[PDB]
Formats: structure tokens, C-alpha cells, sequence
């Protein structure tokens, strides 16, 4: 959608349109209400670990091995 | 100047250079790239679009491999009005390629151009190309490859001959002898900081090539808003995070929660004396291990602490630099000088001035007291990606996307050094604690070590694969730590790299990369965004695990 | 698709190896929005010149009158170097220096009593 | 309803909450404040043509 | 005979502090800014005429 | 004596070091060292830069002698030096030894 | 050469607010607004006259550029 | 605004030399004057509704409640920077000692201390001696430029950030 | 003042959009949840905008009910000055 007057929708985005090629192109309006909403994931936290102990990389689960 | 025959002028000089002897052939291959672009951009500016795309497809294939991202911006440019709004090829067409060549190879070049048989490619050379001549040996091909790659490349030696005060403040003859500004109005609380700083220096280990440091990675675990900026305070006490959801988040890493100071009603009742100085004002009702700062309308790209551990700085896509207090945990000032994304900011190491570089191809010098900047560093031809202060804060290094690093004097705003030799946009700069050296990293995975009193980039570290996004030297200067998008923290010997350190502008740098490696330290799917050195010489890194 | 497979070749010619699947869908949405505002203005310019066929000069007019307003650029180098030397040689007068929390004048800062409504 | 008509209208809904977010923050910070009052939104909604 | 003394003193002082500015790590441009800032305030006041003000 | 910083000459100078205070010469250090140089220079120039003498009269209001410096304030006082005739109804006189 | 005399601009403010004093940095840019705009109206209204193959600049050329690019709609 | 018809008619004709528009219609020089009026009246009304945005005092009303007064953080600055000045004075009291002979030196330095301070205070004194009229600042014009789609990314707003 | 008297009655009246979702898109733009009644007015002002379009697209569907289409949203937003686009892909 393109607004020629520009004022209700300025350069803020609406996140695009969730559309597909293999979509149904018609849904029932109570199917979208009755489905459960996805879980909001965990907020960002700061954990510290050790990449190197005096030159050697430890085999902790935060490291590749 | 017939356009119809630019594929006859360029292919004639291409035939002369490749038929030369091999000592002068590697040095005369430098003017393939600027003569290809200046002939192509002059075709598309005079609206010769049909015979410009045939000039491209003939001659863009015989270019160097490190120009591949430069030619694909030129393949899009076919019209005149496409180039009239690019502003990087508009400044490339008006500037002069510097093209440092030796006098032994320039005599063969001028004996092929002063004759009237060619007489038009010589006219393009003396119109669009500078030639800076040095008296010495012609450089090798793997030495020319080390110091080229920038538009307006290989700048003149007359730019790198100004006197630079690269010494530290308080003798130091190459540094302001008596002024030695020891921080604007060094306070008793700032003098109290250096008392506990030298207690940390007592436990500081000498790193060297034997006692390799321990790296403590501070990974951001969830981070589904993209982490774009990290900074750590000088004492390892706070860690800031700039994120793509337009937030700055301060974390305390010591076991001491982040407190705001009390409100003005609570401070007005605080009685005179009876201590009541720096602990009675801290509110315990507000005490978290995490404070979120809102107010940017865009992803926060720069993050910089002040050395007194107040005054967080942040810059973002919306074109503002913001000064967050760390005593009230609110925003104080919004510095609006750019209309464009400010890619980096940093406080001075004395904490009054700060420099911010943005998409508008300048870097501004601010002072936290004026709504307008003091110095505008406006010589780059692309985005100022990085902005770093010298340890004496008289000089500002600004890396950029046109593959040049430039030192700027804070007095007079003059560019005093131009460091070229990177193949991609510079994404990290750091200074040596001596002040004599400068390490720069870019998207080519190369860490180039530059001298500052000379300006010759003596060393080259080529271990990393992807964009080197974080560099730091040790607190002693013994080790340079490099972190890239290869998810590796490489450690380089920053003493054996500067052990040797003119009249020719180069030192014939070796392939010392294998000898200078001390470790590689692959990280679990985590790009190393920040590298920090604790005052007891412990490496801190922060990554946002993907 | 037809026009969506050409969009994956415009990105691959620009070296963009990795991209989201919604990137192609909204560059096509911008390319459709851009051509239905050139051609919409092209028949406005054709009706101004009173011709029943929208020919190539109408699209030449509608492109360069839309590119004069929509797609701007950063300021040029001769403009940036003039405001630099006007600023780098100007002595930037003076304000109030020592003020503990050192700051601009209070009408340029974000430090006001910052009121809110009484809950009742 | 049609499927493309629901993802259209919920895109105009997200773009509408994000526009009172950016503009009422801009109107309060123009008046040197950090958090917006009622008088900053009733001028924000006027500048979007809402008839509050 | 007064503007003369002032010029005389300004010249002597400026010349005599040059080395100090230099020893402190300063560009000669700053010195010239000083002279300009100095000369200008008198011209703005207009308590008497000066050679610098006329320029 | 940092006495002559209260002179047109001295203030114009400081206003210069204050434009540097905000842009380059942050606080004291450089600026202070320059002022120190100024003190020596102004003092030296005054004592040996020549001079011319005269004699005159006045009416008084206040006085202040401290740190060996006299500060007077005369009212309705006219002073004449050589040919020049002058009037004044309020003059402040600061005098060092 | 100046087309706006800086006093009739002050009467444009007195009609809106009998109480509105502009700044000298604002009046100097309110002139530059008119300066660049008179220039930008005629420079594209006289490509419309060249479009009609007519070298006379009738009022329909100036009126068309206001309605299509500026949305002003002042009648004849 | 109602632009003056005689200097405007010379103004249109000089820009017309660059395009070949040698004469102008007699209803145009009053149409551009009506077009310049509706340009500035649309801008005078726009800066008047933001010059009255600052003249709304919340503290007279008691439907509103105060939430965060940063400015009294200024009183905290007075307590702190002034406290720092007091410690600096303590440092000066330590300088006093260094600056029979010792006793004498204290008075010698006092001579060029308080008298010099008095001279400095006189220098400050001389330096110090040296209807709702809504006023539209350049901020109110800049605020109405970055919001509209035209002149949001323009060289006239970008230069206005430095004026 | 009616709108001040209206907002003081919003400690109750959960609106159609939740405040965890209206407050999410406000936090995305810097607007932080100081007062929860302030969120409910913004959630009400965004409901009324969408409801006024769906009530005017119904009048353009009765002339040609029971299905909202893009050719009903096209004349409904045309008086608003908003040209809606058909995906055509």
C-alpha cells in the first residue's frame, strides 16, 4: 500500500506481508482467532565463560568440544 | 579524445606494460586500475553508454582480484545521471590517483608517453593521475599488493611527512613537552581512580609469547534483537550492549548492582558533612544487574564509556549521538549533527571530547558542552566507519569505507597521515599504548600495523578469514588481540612485530604472520564483536552467540 | 516465478549470497510500486501534452521528475569542504564552561521537570 | 476474510503503533522531555488526522 | 602615541610567548587566532581606532 | 603580579584562551602557562617602556590598603596631564607599590 | 535584485499573530525560502511552455506546476 | 504576504532569460504572489502551533502530576562541583605552607595572592558591566522539515542543522 | 475537558488490543509504559482507525457484504488519500 499523502504511514515500516506462493488465498476469520499465540522467547541476558585458560581452550559446553 | 578508440588507447598501454621486463612490469601494473576507471567514468559522463559497456567487458577481467567489489559498483553505473548521485565516483573523477612509482620504472613509462605515437593516453595520465616518484628499487609484486587497494590510492609522501606528536602525556620530545593535559580539570575523584588503578597494575602479568593470556568470553545468549555495539569500561566493571531494537543495555559484571542516584527531594534532606558524598546518594530502591536505556529511534551502532565510568555514549541509525548518564540512568543530550547513520563514536581517554563518524563521510569532534561540533574531519570519500582517539587525545584516527585510514590533528582539523593498503572497508582501529603504532583491520582479514612517526604500516597480519571487527593491544603492549567474524580470537606478538622500528616510503615488510601467531581460539558460532584487556592483562570478549 | 527469479540474480550480481526469503518479495513490491508511479505520472504528462499514446518522452519526463524528488543523495564534496573550512577556521565563540555536568544551554538539552498526569 | 486482506490490515496496525511510537517520542523530546504525556499524543494523533 | 604603544606591547608579547606556545605543543595558527581575537574586541568596543580594525 | 589581567589587553587575551578552553585548551595547563608568560611580559614592558610626568588635585570617597595595594575612589575630580585638560566626578585608582 | 523587501514579510506575520517577532536568522532564511522557490517554480513551469512549443509563459504553465508538484491551487 | 508587483515582475523575467520565456502573462505576477502567500501562511500557522506548544504550563493545572525533574540534578551539581571547589581550596591551603623564612615566604606569596584575586574580581565586574509575543525559532522550522516527505533528506535541512 | 475525564476511566476497560502487544510496538519506537491507561488510549485510537476503514469498506461492498476484498479496500482508502496496492505476484 502506498499513501500519497504520506502522513498516517511515514517512513516507519509495517513489517511486510506474510504471504506465500503455496498459500490458500482465503481463510476463515475465526480460524485466526482460535489458534494459540506463539511463545514470547526469553529476554537477553549476559553469561560469562572461558574461551582460554592461560592458552588452552577448556572443554566446557560453551566451547565447540 | 575520441571515445570510439578508448579500447585502442588502453590496450596499447596494456601491451607495453606486459611486454616490459619483470622488474618494472610489477610496478607499471599499478596504473591499470586508475586508467580503467577514469576512462570508463569519462565515457559515461559524456553520455557514451554504448561504447562504455564494451570498454568495461573488455578490460574489467584483467584487473586485480582485490578490486572485485569495486568493479561491480561500476558495472551498475552506465548512465550519467546514475553517476551524478553516487558522490563516491563523483569524488573519484575529480581527484587524482597518486600512484607511487620508482624513477627506474618512470623513465620507461615517460619514454612511451612523451612520443606523439600514443599522445592521448599520456593526456589522460597527466590529467587524472598524479605520479609520486621515489628514488629507489622497484617494489616487488607482493609488496605492491600490500600497500594498494584504495580509491585515490597510495597517497603522497608529502602528506606523511608532517610532524606528529605521537608521544604520551605526563621527557617525550615527539609530544607536547610541558602542557601534558592530565584530563580537563583532573578531579580528586578522578585522582582516586588512578590510585586503585595502580593496585590492579601490581597484579598485572607480563604476557609475551610464553605467558599467553586467559580469555573470558562474555557471550550474549539470547540476543534475538541483533547486538550491534559493545563497550567495556577501563576497569572491567560495566559492559554496554547496543542492540538492533534501539536499546542500550548496561550490565554490571562485578558483584555490585547498578544503582541510580536518589531523587532531588532525597538529596535536599541529606545533612552537611556526616560523610554524605558518594555512597549516601545512591538509591537502593533502584538496584538491578541490568539497566535498559530507551530513546534511539534506530539500531545503536556505537557504544563508548567515559573513563570516569559515568557518561555512556551511543550513536545509531537515526543520526543522533546520545549521552546517557550512569548516575541517573537517563539520557542527557542528543547531538544532532549528522542526518545519516552514525557508525561509531568514542569518548576521549580524558573524557571531555568525543568523536563520531557517520554515513555523511565526515567525522565530527564534539565536547559535551556545545550542541554543535568543534572540528569537522571531512576528507574521506566514503563512510567514516571507525573513529579512534590517540592515547594523548591530540589526534583522531578515522578508518573508512574507501579503504583509507587517516589521522587528524585536533588542532586545525588537518589530516596529518593517510594510511592506505586495505582491500575492504576498515571495521576496527586500535592504538598501541606507546602511541607509536596503530593496528587497523578490515573485511579482507588483514591486520596492518602502521607507524605514526613514519607512516609505513611496517607489519601485516593475515591470519583471519572474514572481517576483523575488533582489535586491542595489551596493557603493556606485549600482545595484539584480534577478533573477527571467523569466530576466532587470534593473539599476535606485538613486540616481535615492532622490533626493527626512510627516503623511499616502505621498509620491505616480510611474511612474519606465521611467527607472530600465538593462538587462534575458535569460538562456538559467535562473532567476536569486542575485545578488552583487563588491567591485570586478562582478555575479555563479547559476542552475541548466533 | 518469472520476475522473482530475476530478483535473485540482481542480488547475486551484487554479491549478496545470504538473504532472507522476504527480501525478494518486498523488492518486487518496491519495483511494482515504482513502475506504477512512473506510468501513473506518465499518462498525466501525456494528457498535459494532449496525446492519446504514452510514448517514450512521457516516461523520460516522468522518470526525471520523480528522481528529482524521491531519490536524494548525501551532500556533495564541494559543499562539504566549504562548510568544513567555514567551521574549522571559525573560533566557535563561547558558552558556560565549568558546570559540573558540563552541557549545552538548557533549551538544547533534554533536562526538564518532565511532568505527568495525576491518577484519579 | 481473505488471507491477503488480513496480513494487509495487521501490517497497517503494526505500522500505526510504530508511528505513534516514533512521533510522540519526537514531540516530547522536542520539548526537552523523555517520557510522553497526554498532551504529546493528542498532538501526535492530530498530526495523523484522527479526530480524538 | 597610545595606539602605538599598544601595538608595540602586543607585538612584543606575541613574539615573546611564541616559544612557550610551541613548547606546550601548539600550532602557530592558534597564535594568529589569539592576535585576531585580541585585536577584534578593541575594534568592536570602538574606544579608539586600531590598524588591525581597519584591515 | 597577575595585576594586569584586568586590562583591555589582558581580557581580550583570556577571551581567546576561553575560546580555546571550549575547543582546544580545555582548562588550565596550556592557558595557565600562557598567562604566566603574560605576567612577566606586561610587568617588564611597563617598568622599562619609557614614561612622562605631571601634578594635579582631587576630592575623596573610599580607600582600601591591603596586600600593599591602595584602592581609592575620588568624586568630582579633574586631572590634567601636560596640555590635556580633563574632568571627572567618579574615578577609581588602584596603585601597587 | 531582491524581490521580497523584508518589511512585507513582517506584515505576513502581523496578519497571523499581531504578536509574533521573528529572529534575524529566521527572516534571512524566510527570504531564502521565497528566493529558491520562485526559482524552482519558473524553472519547471518554463519546461511546460517549451512543451507546448510556445515561448510566451502564459499563466496556465505556472498554475499547472503548483497543482501537480506543490498542491497550491490558486485560481486565475 | 501579497508580494510587491513591481520588483516581482522584474524577478520573474530575469529567470525567464535562462529558458526563453521573454514575456509573462499579466495574471501570473499576482498569481505567484498569491502562491507565495499560501506557502508562508501554511508555514506561519505551522510554527505558531509549535510556538504555543511551549507556553502550556502544566503546573498551574492539578490534573497533571510531576514525574521526573532532572533539573534539580543541577542543585546536586552545585553541591558536588562546589564541594570539588572546596577540596581545591584545601589543596590551595596545602600550597600556602610550601609557598622564620617559611613564615616570611607565606606573607610574600600572600602579597601576590589576595590582591591578585581582588584584581580578578574587578575584571569579572567590568566584564559583567560590558502580551504573549509568540516567537518562531529555527528549531520550529527544522521540526516541520524532517517530518514532511519533501525536505526530509534534503540539502536545505542538512545545512539548517549548522545555522 | 472530556478527554481528561475519559482517560481517568481506563483503569478498567481492557481494550480489543492487549497492552502486552500495544506496549510492544510502543517500546519499539521509544514510548515506554509509564501509565497503563496511556497505552489503552493509543490502543483505542488504533482500533478506531482500523474500524473506520472496515466500516467504510462495507458501504463499498453493499453496492456490489459477506466478504472483504481488495476492490473494497481500494475505494475505501481513496477518500483517505491512501492508494492501496494489489500484490499481483
Amino acid at each position: 500500500f502506498h499513501a500519497q499523502e504520506f502522513i498516517p504511514f511515514r517512513f516507519a515500516s509495517g513489517g511486510g506481508r506474510e504471504l506465500y506462493f503455496y498459500e490458500e488465498k482465503e481463510v476463515d476469520l475465526s480460524d485466526i482467532i482460535n489458534t494459540p499465540l506463539p511463545r514470547v522467547p526469553l529476554d537477553v541476558c549476559l553469561k560469562a565463560h572461558w574461551l582460554s585458560i592461560e592458552g588452552c581452550q577448556p572443554a566446557i559446553p560453551e566451547n565447540p568440544p | 579524445g575520441d571515445p570510439t578508440m578508448y579500447e585502442e588507447y588502453y590496450s596499447g598501454l596494456k601491451h607495453f606494460i606486459e611486454c616490459s621486463l619483470d622488474c618494472h612490469r610489477a610496478e607499471l601494473s599499478q596504473l591499470f586500475y586508475p586508467l580503467f576507471v577514469h576512462m570508463y567514468l569519462e565515457l559515461v559522463y559524456n553520455q557514451h553508454e554504448n561504447e562504455a559497456k564494451s570498454f568495461f567487458e573488455k578490460f574489467h577481467g584483467d584487473q586485480e582480484c582485490y578490486y572485485q567489489d569495486d568493479l561491480r559498483v561500476l558495472s551498475s553505473l552506465t548512465k550519467k545521471e546514475h553517476m551524478k548521485g553516487n558522490e563516491t565516483m563523483l569524488d573519484f573523477r575529480t581527484s587524482k590517483f597518486v600512484l607511487r612509482i620508482s624513477r627506474d620504472s618512470y623513465q620507461l613509462l615517460k619514454r612511451h608517453l612523451q612520443e606523439k605515437q600514443n599522445n592521448q593516453i599520456w593526456n589522460i595520465v597527466q590529467e587524472h593521475l598524479y605520479i609520486d616518484i621515489f628514488d629507489g628499487m622497484p617494489r616487488s609484486k607482493q609488496q605492491i599488493d600490500a600497500m594498494v587497494g584504495s580509491l585515490a590510492g597510495e597517497a603522497k609522501r608529502e602528506a606523511n611527512k608532517s610532524k606528529v606528536f605521537f608521544g604520551l602525556l605526563k621527557q617525550d620530545p615527539n609530544a607536547p613537552p610541558q602542557n601534558r593535559i592530565p584530563l580537563p580539570e583532573l578531579k580528586d575523584s578522578d585522582k582516586l581512580d588512578k590510585i586503585m588503578n595502580m593496585k590492579e597494575t601490581t597484579k598485572r602479568v607480563r604476557l609475551g609469547p610464553d605467558c599467553l593470556p586467559s580469555i573470558c568470553f562474555y557471550t550474549f545468549l539470547n540476543a534475538y534483537q541483533g547486538l550491534t555495539a559493545v563497550d567495556v569500561t577501563d576497569d572491567s566493571s560495566l559492559i554496554a550492549g547496543g542492540f538492533a531494537d534501539s536499546t542500550v543495555r548496561v550490565w554490571s559484571v562485578t558483584p555490585k548492582k547498578l544503582r541510580s542516584v536518589k531523587q532531588a527531594s532525597d538529596l535536599s534532606l541529606i545533612d552537611k558533612e556526616s560523610d554524605d558524598v558518594l555512597e549516601r546518594i545512591m538509591d537502593e530502591k533502584t538496584a538491578s544487574e541490568l539497566k535498559i536505556l530507551y530513546g534511539h529511534s534506530g539500531p545503536v551502532y556505537g557504544a563508548s564509556f567515559s573513563p570516569d565510568r559515568n557518561y555512556l555514549l551511543s550513536s545509531s541509525e537515526d543520526g543522533t549521538v546520545r549521552l546517557w548518564s550512569l548516575q541517573t540512568f537517563t539520557c542527557l543530550v542528543g547531538y544532532k549533527g549528522h542526518n545519516y547513520p552514525v557508525w561509531d563514536t568514542q569518548f576521549s581517554p580524558y573524557g571531555y571530547y568525543f568523536v563520531s563518524g557517520g554515513h555523511d563521510r565526515v567525522a565530527r569532534l564534539w565536547a559535551t558542552d556545545h550542541y554543535q561540533p568543534l572540528r569537522i574531519f571531512a576528507g574521506h570519500l566514503a563512510d567514516v566507519n571507525c573513529t579512534r582517539f590517540h592515547p594523548n587525545s591530540n589526534y583522531v584516527a578515522t578508518g573508512s569505507a574507501d579503504r583509507t585510514v587517516r589521522l587528524w590533528d585536533v588542532l586545525n582539523g588537518n589530516c596529518v597521515r593517510i594510511f592506505t593498503g586495505h582491500k575492504g572497508p576498515i571495521h576496527s582501529l586500535t592504538f598501541s599504548p606507546n602511541g607509536r603504532f596503530l593496528a587497523t583491520g578490515a573485511t579482507d582479514g588483514r591486520v596492518l600495523l602502521w607507524d605514526i612517526g613514519h607512516g609505513l604500516m611496517v607489519g601485516e597480519l593475515k591470519g583471519h578469514t572474514d572481517t576483523v571487527c575488533s582489535l586491542r593491544f595489551s596493557r603493556d603492549g606485549e600482545i595484539l588481540a584480534s577478533g573477527s567474524m571467523d569466530n576466532t580470537v587470534r593473539l599476535w606478538d606485538a613486540i616481535k612485530a615492532f622490533e626493527d622500528l626512510t627516503a623511499t616510503g616502505h621498509i620491505n615488510l616480510p611474511e612474519n604472520s606465521q611467527e607472530l601467531l600465538l593462538g587462534t581460539y575458535m569460538t562456538k558460532s559467535t562473532p567476536v564483536v569486542h575485545l578488552h584487556f583487563t588491567r591485570r592483562n586478562l582478555v575479555l570478549a563479547a559476542g552475541a552467540y548466533s | 516465478p518469472k520476475d522473482a527469479q530475476m530478483m535473485a540474480q540482481i542480488l547475486k550480481d551484487m554479491g549478496i549470497t545470504e538473504y532472507e526469503p522476504r527480501v525478494i518479495n518486498q523488492m518486487l513490491e518496491f519495483a511494482f510500486r515504482y513502475v506504477t508511479t512512473i506510468l501513473d505520472d506518465a499518462k498525466i504528462y501525456s494528457s498535459h501534452a494532449k496525446k492519446a499514446t504514452v510514448d517514450a518522452d512521457d516516461v523520460r519526463l516522468a522518470i526525471q521528475c520523480r528522481a528529482d524528488q524521491s531519490f536524494t543523495s548525501p551532500p556533495p564534496r564541494d559543499f562539504l569542504l566549504d562548510i568544513a573550512r567555514q567551521r574549522n577556521q571559525t573560533p566557535l565563540p563561547l558558552i558556560k564552561p565549568y558546570s559540573g555536568p558540563r552541557l549545552p544551554p538548557d533549551r538544547y538539552c533534554l533536562t526538564a521537570p518532565n511532568y505527568r498526569l495525576k491518577s484519579l | 476474510a481473505e488471507k491477503a486482506s488480513v496480513e494487509t490490515l495487521t501490517e497497517m496496525l503494526q505500522s500505526y503503533i510504530s508511528e505513534i511510537g516514533r512521533s510522540a517520542k519526537s514531540y516530547c523530546e522536542h520539548t526537552a522531555r523523555t517520557q510522553p504525556t497526554l498532551s504529546d499524543i493528542v498532538v501526535t494523533l492530530v498530526e495523523m488526522g484522527f479526530n480524538v | 602615541t597610545v595606539p602605538k604603544l599598544y601595538r608595540s606591547v602586543i607585538e612584543d608579547v606575541i613574539n615573546d610567548v611564541r616559544d612557550i606556545f610551541l613548547d606546550d605543543g601548539v600550532d602557530e595558527q592558534v597564535l594568529m587566532e589569539l592576535k585576531t581575537l585580541w585585536e577584534n574586541k578593541l575594534m568592536q568596543s570602538r574606544a579608539v581606532d586600531g590598524f588591525h580594525s581597519e584591515e | 603580579y597577575q595585576l594586569y589581567r584586568n586590562t583591555t589587553l589582558g581580557n581580550s587575551l583570556q577571551e581567546s584562551l576561553d575560546e580555546l578552553i571550549q575547543s582546544q585548551q580545555i582548562t588550565p595547563q596550556l592557558a595557565l602557562q600562557v598567562l604566566l608568560q603574560f605576567d612577566k611580559a606586561i610587568n617588564a614592558a611597563l617598568a622599562q617602556r619609557v614614561r612622562n610626568r605631571v601634578n594635579f588635585r582631587g576630592s575623596l570617597n573610599t580607600y582600601r590598603f591591603c596586600d600593599n595595594v591602595w584602592t581609592f575612589v575620588l568624586n568630582d575630580v579633574e586631572f590634567r596631564e601636560v596640555t590635556e585638560l580633563i574632568k571627572v566626578d567618579k574615578v577609581k585608582i588602584v596603585a601597587c607599590d | 535584485n531582491q524581490v521580497l523587501t523584508k518589511k512585507k514579510l513582517q506584515d505576513l506575520v502581523r496578519e497571523v499573530d499581531p504578536n509574533e517577532q521573528l529572529d534575524e536568522d529566521v527572516e534571512e532564511m524566510l527570504l531564502q525560502i521565497a528566493d529558491d522557490f520562485i526559482e524552482s517554480v519558473v524553472t519547471a513551469a518554463c519546461q511546460l511552455a517549451r512543451h507546448r512549443k510556445s515561448s510566451t509563459l502564459e499563466v496556465k504553465d505556472v498554475q499547472l506546476h503548483l497543482e501537480r508538484q506543490w498542491n497550491m491551487w490558486i485560481p486565475g | 504576504t501579497f508580494l510587491l508587483q513591481a520588483p516581482l515582475q522584474r524577478r520573474i523575467l530575469e529567470i525567464g532569460k535562462k529558458h526563453g520565456i521573454t514575456e509573462l502573462h499579466p495574471d501570473v505576477v499576482s498569481y505567484v504572489s498569491h502562491a507565495t502567500q499560501q506557502r508562508l501562511q501554511n508555514l506561519v500557522e505551522k510554527i505558531s502551533e509549535t510556538a504555543q506548544q511551549k507556553n502550556f504550563s502544566y503546573k498551574d493545572d492539578d490534573r497533571y502530576e510531576q514525574a521526573s525533574d532532572v533539573r534539580a540534578q543541577l542543585k546536586f551539581f552545585e553541591q558536588l562541583d562546589q564541594i570539588e571547589k572546596q577540596r581545591k581550596d584545601e589543596q590551595e591551603r596545602e600550597i600556602l605552607m610550601r609557598a622564620q623564612l617559611r613564615l616570611k615566604q607565606k606573607a610574600k606569596e600572600m602579597q601576590q595572592q589576595e590582591l591578585a584575586q581582588m584584581r580578578q574580581r574587578d575584571a569579572n565586574l567590568t566584564a559583567l558591566a560590558a502580551q504573549r509575543i509568540t516567537r518562531v525559532n529555527l528549531r520550529d522550522l527544522i521540526f516541520c522539515l524532517e517530518n514532511e516527505r519533501e525536505t526530509s533528506h534534503s540539502l536545505l535541512l542538512y545545512k539548517a542543522f549548522l545555522k | 475537558t472530556p478527554l481528561v475525564d475519559f482517560l481517568m476511566q481506563l483503569e478498567d476497560y481492557t481494550p480489543t488490543i492487549p497492552d502486552a502487544v500495544t506496549g510492544y510496538y510502543l517500546n519499539r519506537a521509544g514510548f515506554e509504559a509509564s501509565d497503563p491507561r496511556i497505552i489503552r488510549l493509543i490502543s483505542l485510537a488504533a482500533q478506531k482507525f482500523i474500524s473506520d476503514i472496515a466500516n467504510d469498506a462495507l458501504q463499498h461492498c453493499k453496492m456490489k457484504k459477506y466478504t472483504l476484498t481488495m476492490e473494497d479496500l481500494t475505494p475505501a482508502l481513496s477518500e483517505y488519500g491512501i492508494n492501496v496496492k494489489k500484490p499481483h505476484y
